[PDB]
């Protein structure tokens, strides 16, 4: 899941994906570009769709055969960035698709944590849907039920139970 | 020309925000209550860097501008991080061009590039700043400081942290005010008066190299150079020269506002000669660039490359010029880390100088043909903005005008942008002058982990600060001049993400404690570099009219592009469009 | 009248004379050597606040008289306290009176007086004082800042106090200068380039409710919020408008000397019509005060009277406006806390706005008669000096401690010559203090002893009490991208009375909570709320007029006699309209 970063296509993908370029992003697969070149962060085009929300790129990267579940060089998925970053569309594309919904960075952080921590709580929830494990707990023993109360966020508490 | 005042502040190792958020927004808020100014605009960079650009109203004192800006931020001066006062304020009113270059090259290659750029620091450039007439100097390269490169191994092996290492330095680098015997007032009958002398400003690496950090309880030592290398090394390593492809430094001067042209370039050569006889061998002085027989050569890579991409960039140029040019083009004076723009990784500058005028004889040979022909085979370089030009379309400001942030004002201005490329017929070449948002290392310190550690917040970003950003200790006496000390990471100990869990601070137990202990990190984006305008976040774009538009028609459209924005978001035309 | 500089500083919970003794004094040590100064005057006030003002030859260039100023005013600046200088000294070259108030409502009712004062602050007012020609702009209401309202048996209960909230929030609201991955000079061949971002500073009560001030010996978390209410609030609740009877904020604009004024207040228009479209809903700008079709109504209460005393008072002036004068009376603009005088809690103003020409026929119904009438009916107010003019043959006579006197022997020679011109009705009428009366203050000992005894540090009581009782600026934070202060102050319930004094605890060296009450004794003194100074030395100003038809030469002759037998050690000076 960490991909190899370097080629000129790859590239403009990579570009095309972060800037929302639909047109481009499907004049690329079209023309071989490798749907999982990556950045020098391990930064896949799926990473950049899902982190600046372009949904429709999310799923034509999928549609092409992107790994749902590439790591960038700290651990973190896709599913991680549109967690964080409250897509919650892209959120049921990516989990839809076979995305790890307990995935842990190499802080042992998981998409819900991320997800309760800015208190996105849709995305709480289709995770949970999903399977998130609600004890799992990062490298400092915290799950997202001690986010929530460290946060104040009652709404979120109430979710977990 | 409108005058106009600039601001210059630095604070080491701060990104962009940081330099924002603690200086910026700080001196913006604190510009009140000066006379006909007609507009305010600011960049802060991830280079640690702030500029403040105050334009006046045609026709005002640009003396009376320059000191009504200084007062203002004299009072402003406490307010701001000890780190930024620490390093020197600017204020200058200059032309925003250079009037021209003083190269400085070594024909003997006895000196390296970073050797001639302190030569010229430390001998050159303060005369030279002084010279009437000299609105700013501008040192490509920088002046050695005293460079301490920390290893993270063995700090950790002897139980210390780079907060032990800059405490040594001010307690063990000191300049002691002791008095005298037989001071005033005195006994009655005292016969000897003489100063009492103790520490005194270390001068040598020898003398860094011996600071006494801790006796061990065996009774062993630990010396500075025991955890460190000594050496000298430039207060930053950002700007580099070459002159036909030799190292070189040099200073390129701007007017002051309101002087003349031939009598400052005059004194400065006079200056110069004062200087020569005294130069070691080896050292000699070029003049790549005299403001028609010169023009510049701009390279603006985007945010994100490096100094080795831009250097291709700047060698394809220099290349060419010493190649299929060779017959028109005496120098090139090429600088990779300033530019157009001022200071940054991503960008260069060539000052190209041309033959004498008879001896390019043709209109082929002129510096108009020479500039476009070059710009033609410059158009093809790969992912950079690469043209010649001496030294208009508009330039509009997007504004946010009610608390909205860098993310949204970013989607509104790509909004616009991507609307104007709609009306290929009447817009053209509408962009953003800045840089994109790019990746940034995103570290949290988790301070639960710390407090149950016994592990200070301030000895953690104190560590972490000074080896991965560098830390401006206090000064020493380099030759007889005075000059800064930096204690760092030795570079490879900063290089990759791995390298933060090397680092360890000392808890108050004693024990050493890892930095993976207690920190997360995670990959996002930010900005290299913020823009305000009129005291609020900005971001400017320029482009131009369409072929057969008239400048105020393709304004006209700009403006009803921009009544279509998100709430919140407002616009203004400034420059040449105000 | 002659170009006048003036010089502001702020001191946070300083009483007067604290203000005069560690700020104005040793800024006015340095105020010669100054070209064309003719006099120099000062108030150091109980609200932490100090003005110095210059005033100088008619005719003098006012950008080399504010240049020649601050000069003088840098060699002051360093021996300044921190706090002092971190409020940010201002010198400014206006004229006094008020140029034009711009008035900001909000029609829907949505935003209270306070949140409409925080966005003029934040929103308006930085772009109106850099239009040239703005001298000077007041701010009729306070900027928010974080603030966090400590109580004390919360704190008491933990084992902590101020001091170590203080150093929570200067540790967990940081701006962290980190450095970068793969910077310069770099391992040849570095492919990474990142800036690394760290701690940045906190935007929201949330973050700051969060703050870890301490793990218990059990693992359980005291945050903030444990121990104070966070919320945005005012960096000072001392002044508070409204437009009509609602609420309101507002900008007061002084011109800058010799600056042109239907330019300068056109600039003003245009650049509020840029601001108007991004208001929020409901807010709207009114203009209550265009320099005639106006006038200002001075509001003066005694010394120790209060917030709400004051707004009875007012009260009764838009009452009188709004109901007696209501087919001339456009608008009526009050403030309380602000006035002729600068501000304090005493005093108040209101600018009111006449309904045009065309509509009040009748000499009656011109300002003058209106004015008149005001004043009539206002001279009954009990314990008030409220009169109402717009915008001569009276005399400005200052009172001078030349010999170490003291306040309170300078009080004593001011009131023996206040009787002596009582008895002169043939040539003076109404000879007054400008000034203020002292009042009781708290006086309170830190006993050494006891505080080395139980290990508990001087600086450690002197935050303790000085945070909590008179608030604290600590960092910066970031509200909706602008910096803003951040300032811990004791919740108001706990420091309204002398015992609650008691109640608060200081830490001992060796961990024990000591209660103000073990270190500290207290008693009820006078003092001054407002110290003068006249060419840097202590003072007291005294208003009169010439007696009918008695030249203002004849009356100040006689003042001059009338002075001449009050202690050794005071002296005289003339100033204003009577220095020439």
């Amino acid at each position: 899941h960490h991909h190899h970063h370097g080629s000129d296509l790859g590239k403009k993908l990579l570009e095309a994906a972060r800037a929302g370029r639909d047109d481009e992003v499907r004049i690329l697969m079209a023309n071989g570009a490798d749907v999982n070149a990556a950045d020098v962060v391990g930064w896949t085009p799926l990473h950049l769709a899902a982190y600046w929300g372009h949904l429709e790129i999310v799923e034509v990267l999928l549609k092409n055969g992107a790994d749902v579940n590439a790591y960038d060089t700290l651990g973190s998925t896709p599913l991680h960035l549109a967690a964080h970053f409250g897509h919650l569309e892209i959120v049921e594309v990516l989990l839809k698709n076979g995305a790890d919904v307990n995935a842990k960075d190499d802080n042992g952080i998981t998409p819900l944590h991320l997800a309760a921590n800015r208190g996105h709580l849709e995305i709480v929830e289709v995770l949970l849907k999903y399977g998130a494990d609600v004890n799992a707990q990062d490298k400092f023993g915290k799950t997202a039920f001690d986010i929530s109360i460290n946060n104040g966020n009652e709404d979120l508490a109430e979710i977990l139970q | 020309a409108p005058p106009a005042v600039t601001i210059s502040a630095s604070y080491p190792g701060a990104d962009a925000k940081t330099v924002q958020d603690t200086v910026t927004q700080v001196i913006e808020q604190n510009m009140n209550g000066i006379d006909n100014l007609m507009y305010m605009s600011s960049n802060s960079d991830s280079t640690g860097t702030v500029q403040i650009t105050l334009t006046f109203e045609s026709g005002t004192d640009a003396d009376i501008a320059q000191v009504q800006v200084q007062n203002k931020l004299q009072l402003a001066m406490p307010l701001l991080p000890q780190e930024v006062q620490q390093q020197g304020v600017s204020v200058e009113k200059s032309s925003s061009s250079f009037l021209m270059v003083v190269g400085v090259i070594n024909t003997d290659g006895t000196m390296t590039q970073e050797d001639i750029s302190d030569y010229v620091a430390a001998n050159m450039k303060d005369a030279i700043s002084r010279t009437s007439g000299v609105g700013d100097v501008q040192l490509f390269g920088s002046q050695y400081a005293m460079r301490i490169w920390m290893n993270p191994n063995e700090l950790n092996k002897f139980q210390l942290t780079p907060v032990d290492v800059i405490t040594a330095i001010k307690a063990q680098n000191a300049q002691v005010a002791a008095g005298q015997l037989g001071g005033t007032p005195p006994v009655k009958g005292q016969q000897l008066n003489a100063s009492i002398i103790a520490q005194t400003r270390l001068t040598s690496t020898e003398e860094f190299g011996k600071i006494l950090l801790k006796v061990n309880q065996d009774g062993s030592r630990v010396l500075l150079r025991d955890v460190a290398k000594i050496e000298l090394g430039g207060e930053n390593y950002d700007i580099i020269a070459e002159f036909n492809g030799q190292p070189a430094s040099g200073l390129g001067i701007k007017l002051a506002t309101g002087a003349n042209a031939l009598d400052t370039a005059a004194a400065i050569r006079a200056e110069l000669a004062k200087m020569e006889p005294f130069f070691p061998s080896g050292l000699k002085i070029v003049y790549p660039y005299d403001t028609q027989g010169v023009f510049m050569t701009m390279v603006q890579l985007p945010a994100g490359a490096t100094q080795e991409r831009t250097q291709k960039v700047l060698n394809e140029v220099t290349h060419y010029y010493l190649t299929k040019e060779k017959n028109n083009v005496e120098s090139v004076f090429a600088v990779n880390g300033f530019g157009f723009a001022g200071r940054g990784q991503n960008t260069g500058i060539a000052f190209v100088s041309l033959k004498d005028w008879a001896d390019r004889p043709g209109e082929e040979n002129k510096v108009e043909a020479i500039t476009m022909r070059a710009t033609r085979a410059f158009s093809q370089i790969k992912d950079a903005m690469v043209f010649a030009f001496n030294l208009t379309g508009f330039d509009f400001e997007l504004i946010d005008q009610a608390g909205l942030g860098h993310e949204k004002l970013t989607q509104a201005r790509n909004q616009l942008l991507a609307e104007a490329a709609k009306h290929p017929d009447m817009l053209t070449s509408v962009r953003p002058n800045g840089l994109e948002d790019t990746p940034q290392f995103k570290i949290d310190i988790d301070q639960e982990k710390a407090q149950a550690l016994g592990v200070s917040i301030n000895d953690i970003n104190t560590t972490l600060g000074a080896a991965w950003g560098g830390s401006y200790v206090n000064d020493f006496i380099d030759r007889g001049r005075v000059k800064k000390v930096y204690v760092m990471s030795e570079a490879k100990y900063r290089m990759l993400p791995d390298d933060i869990g090397d680092w360890y601070v000392r808890a108050a137990d004693g024990q050493m404690v890892p930095f993976s202990a207690f920190s997360s990190s995670r990959w996002e984006y930010g900005s290299p570099r913020l823009e305000r305008y009129n005291g609020l976040p900005s971001m400017e774009i320029l482009g131009q009219a369409a072929p057969g538009k008239s400048t105020g028609e393709a304004m006209e459209l700009m403006e009803q592009l921009a009544s279509k924005l998100p709430t919140g978001v407002g616009y203004d035309w400034t420059g040449m469009s105000y």
